[PDB]
């Protein structure tokens, strides 16, 4: 049983975020909530659909209908930004949704800038072979990248960062695609595609 | 004989888990058993006592028949049910109208039990049986029973806000019972045979 | 107000197993409550390991099922997790949590929650990095890869210190290997390239390393 | 056990009225007896024959008990569902007593019945029957197609011949039209007769009687 | 006197679902009449939907009884429709109405009906649309003006100054989500060599005018 | 359960027109009537056969008997001219017969014109093929049309409007068979043919 969530959404201070939780037949199940916020542990804000704890702001609401439940935070606060999970029970097994990155927009929206590097000359005489994609200068601080090798997805050996904060206050992050001298000669082109907010930059490589 | 301990009639007779005089437990779901004493009274002057299967709980293909149960009535520390009844909700999105009747065929009288669940508020009747406005009725050829679910917040008896009402009555030989509901309704799997 | 602690290593070598124990406080194991394990690998998501009742009782996750192991002491009022045959995909953040059945229907709520722990699973030990030239193709930009080192940090400069301005450099990532890997970059105008020279200083101190690289065209 | 009635009359109860709220579990009875002021008496408008009578006959009783003596499916060649009001109202929809069955025509017809129950049982059958007066003609023959039709209904001890009047009514419950009902003691071993070419309310159950 | 009032979406994506509710004014839901949904597709029959009562009960059409829903509410005093998994063939108008039932006899009248609204199931979004001409072998000819969305179209025949013989036909829906019309003028024979004709078709919600002549 | 009616009748004004409705055992159900004008709601003028609803003139009657319902009006006027439809009730379900238009005739009768267009030059090179049928000039405005694909009948891939009014208040419809250009190819011949008052008027064509 699998919950699906959105990987991230925006919303400007004093207005209303809908985050949404998709599974097999879950108007039928009870779905709860939690707000995780980094380095510390998860925080139940929404329990049986539409409960609320003690000490949890009004403004915190839940709705179950169909396959979809929603978690709605109105008058948003920029202490509400966090990362937020979905849960249900299916099948003597408990499950958590794949989570929703909440940014509170307290900054104007920036274009991440992307620099795809080939292995180097000298990386391949030591037998070795990794592509670096560079995704730097973007808000707000979330990011899809997807690797390309001949326009068919690429799993096996890619590592990513997650986003962190620059001093400009504009994040950075950075994936490696790690090949063999034999695999890297062996496609004939890589990608590295960056998506933020709707948008997909890609940059390109050719094996010489 | 059967001479029961801890467990009251009405929680035999309805299935309560931890149920296999004074009872500690009469309803583990809470709520009212209509007719106690006259049960009890006529479960008194029987000669023989046995349990069966009138309606199948693999029967209601269009409807929930396992996923409804309650912490009021724990097994095995996760939530169950009554086992002789049955608490159906909704499939998928989804409670179409209950139609069933079933035929007593046997040379004895039949004790049928069944039930209606009065939700904790409207937020409730349509998490467990998606219509907001609901009914169930009961028909034999000597009973006319027609029932409506009275949604209110109540006090939590074994952490409950709602309440269940229970009902019986005596299904003669060649007589039938008739259920209709499209919500609520508690729905008998086993009868017992009873002899005079 | 009912608290509970994570306790164990937070340490551990690849094939071999992770012990974890869970304080209950402010109220009692023997309860209509189960207990849980829930663990988080770093910037992804929660995943369900399993769950135990007071009786003894447990439900595990299908997929860990082969190599986890939950038990629970009434007596000290605490339950404790067992995961053997660990790989560095076993390397994660762990909660222990209280779970409470709902009124009506199957399933439950987790609450509260533990401060949880670390448990890092890697064989790795103190090793230098490589240090590779990212070369460019108005700006440019231009690079150098630090790879395969441990552990934390690695610093880099660019020119000894006199290059600032237009240089980044991008936080470490933990490869599967369990090694420290990174890159800085430093954007430059195009027509500077061939009349200016770009060298970056990596420092890896636990190794001993000190390396300059030029970045040619 | 005595069989107390709350809002329901006797008459209401025996016939099967649907708008009857009661709830009744234990089909074993003493005797029968309504409140001194019943709320809802007959859902179709109409009269019943010997009513003070009948009520008196079932309050000195030792034993009630409620019979099927002709099934509502054993009428083949007439329609014994179909037929309903408005006035007798069940979830919604138009309905009719649960008891006595309001046969209409088949098709195009309405075919003489001849039917005859002999008590088998060792008790006094309490059985009852009915006719329905008609609005108009123009509702004769849509109802019963027949125009010109009698119930006949024979016993040891009764000879009974009706003629239904059709006239137009003051409406009551929305009906502008009548019900007569009637009601005999058949002794064990007697038969009870019926013969009819329309306007037929024919019994499906009885009552045993001590 | 009571009157009905529909009112929900008029356009509804295929696989999506008709959700519909009916306003009663001048009388309560809780009556003895029931309440019921019917629909008609446009130049085309009636077709009975379902039916509610104030208790709960509902009756629905057989051949709908898989996607449809019908509920209540006495506080607002009004009843609704849902009808899931919407195809080409749901496109109708949808009229709600109040049932009285019969004296004698099972069955009713429907009385009053509501203004009835039109639901339109098409995946379609603004679209300009594509014309054709419809060339000659009296004589007729025409402009075929095909695959626009949504409604409505204009055709003028050079440029209003011909307007004898003209008939601009209704719009046809197609299975493909795309509605589609044509325009024709029906002229001499003898007439068709020495006279040229030109359509004006007009489109607004696309902002599309296509001017195309008729050839020979 | 099925009720059948007939598609169109026509009738002089000021003379009596009798509408009717056929079903199995009929008899025994009682049968409303209603009035539709075009863009309005349906109008009950009968109902349980005979009764006449407030407002409903004298001169509309009905009546029931075997298997066929009639509806019956008297002295008809251009008011009465419209859509109408019977209604009855058979197993848990409402049932609406397929309706009868009623002309009341105010001008002399006119046969239809037939014109049908092939699939045009630059429609095929759009990857497209729509035949149009168009029919013009007729009255009473009552056409039945019939798609044929070398004799064959065809109702994949057609629509007809509704017969509307011309300028010179004659009738026109027109009728549309979508085709892929691989269809129309595949047969050597297509038909429309048009029925209008018992006479049916036909035009083919043939790619080429
Ligand atoms: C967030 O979503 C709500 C939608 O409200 C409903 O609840 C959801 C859980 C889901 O079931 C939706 O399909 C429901 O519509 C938006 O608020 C509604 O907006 C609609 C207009 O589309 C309006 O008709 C409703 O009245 C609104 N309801 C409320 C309570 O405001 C809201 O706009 C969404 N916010 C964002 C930022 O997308």
């Amino acid at each position: 049983y699998e919950l699906t969530q959105p990987p991230s959404v925006s919303v400007s201070p004093g207005q209303t975020v809908n985050i949404t939780c998709s599974g097999d037949t879950l108007g039928d199940k009870y779905v709860c909530w939690y707000q995780q916020k980094p380095g510390q542990s998860p925080v139940l804000v929404i329990y049986q659909d539409t409960k609320r704890p003690s000490g949890i702001p009004e403004r915190f609401s839940g709705s179950n209908s169909g396959d979809t439940a929603t978690l709605t935070v109105s008058g948003t606060q920029a202490m509400d930004e966090a990362d937020y999970y979905c849960q249900a029970w299916d099948s003597s097994s408990f499950v958590f949704g794949t989570g929703t990155k909440v940014t509170v927009l307290g900054q104007p929206k920036a274009n991440p800038t992307v620099t795809l590097f080939p292995p180097s000359s000298e990386e391949l005489q030591a037998n070795k072979a990794t592509l670096v994609c560079l995704i730097s200068d973007f808000y707000p601080g979330a990011v899809t990248v997807a690797w390309k090798a001949d326009g068919s997805p690429v799993k096996a050996g890619v590592e990513t960062t997650k986003p962190s904060k620059q001093s400009n206050n504009k994040y950075a992050a950075s994936s490696y695609l790690s090949l063999t001298p034999e695999q890297w000669k062996s496609h004939r082109s890589y990608s590295c595609q960056v998506t933020h907010e709707g948008s997909t930059v890609e940059k390109t490589v050719a094996p010489t | 004989p059967l001479i029961l301990r801890d467990c009251s009639v009405a929680g035999w007779l309805l299935g309560n888990p931890m149920c296999d005089a004074n009872p500690v437990n009469d309803l583990c779901y809470p709520g009212d058993f209509n007719d106690y004493e006259e049960l009890k009274h006529l479960l008194s002057r029987i000669n023989h006592f046995e349990k069966i299967q009138i309606i199948p709980k693999s029967s209601w293909s269009s409807h929930e028949a396992s996923l409804g149960v309650s912490s009021a009535c724990p097994y095995q520390g996760k939530s169950s049910f009554f086992r002789n009844v049955v608490w159906l909700i909704k499939k998928n999105s989804t409670y179409p109208t209950i139609k069933r009747s079933y035929n007593n065929t046997n040379q004895e009288d039949l004790l049928v039990l069944w039930g209606i669940h009065h939700p904790n508020d409207a937020a409730e009747q349509t998490k467990l049986y998606q219509n907001p406005t609901t009914y169930i009725s009961v028909g034999t050829s000597t009973l006319n029973q027609r029932l409506v679910p009275r949604i209110a917040t109540r006090s939590k008896v074994n952490g409950q806000s709602g309440r269940m009402e229970f009902f019986w009555t005596i299904l003669k030989p060649n007589d039938a019972i008739n259920f209709e509901s499209n919500g609520n309704f508690i729905a008998p799997e086993y009868a017992y045979k009873i002899v005079k | 107000q009912v608290q509970l602690q994570e306790s164990g290593p937070g340490l551990v070598k690849p094939s071999g197993t992770v012990s974890l124990t869970c304080a209950v406080s402010g109220g009692s194991i023997s309860s209509s409550y189960w207990w849980s394990w829930v663990r988080q690998p770093p910037g992804k998501g929660l995943e369900w390991i399993g769950e135990i009742y007071h009786s003894g009782n447990t439900n595990y996750n299908p997929s860990l099922k082969s190599r986890v192991t939950i038990s629970v002491d009434k007596s000290k009022n605490l339950f404790s997790l067992k995961l053997s045959s660990v790989t560095a995909a076993d390397t994660a953040v762990y909660y222990c949590a209280r779970v409470a059945l709902f009124d009506i229907l199957t399933g439950g709520w987790f609450d509260p929650w533990g401060q949880g722990t670390l448990v890092t699973v890697s064989s790795a030990s103190t090793k230098g990095p490589s240090v590779f030239p990212l070369a460019p193709s108005g700006t440019a930009a231009l690079g150098c890869l630090v790879k395969d080192y441990f552990p934390e940090p690695v610093t880099v400069s660019w020119n000894s210190g006199a290059l600032t301005s237009g240089v980044h450099t991008f936080p470490a990532v933990l490869q599967s290997s369990g090694l420290y890997s990174l890159s800085s970059v430093v954007t430059v105008p195009s027509s500077s390239l061939g009349t200016q020279t770009y060298i970056c200083n990596v420092n890896h101190k636990p190794s001993n390393t000190k390396v300059d690289k030029r970045v040619e065209l």
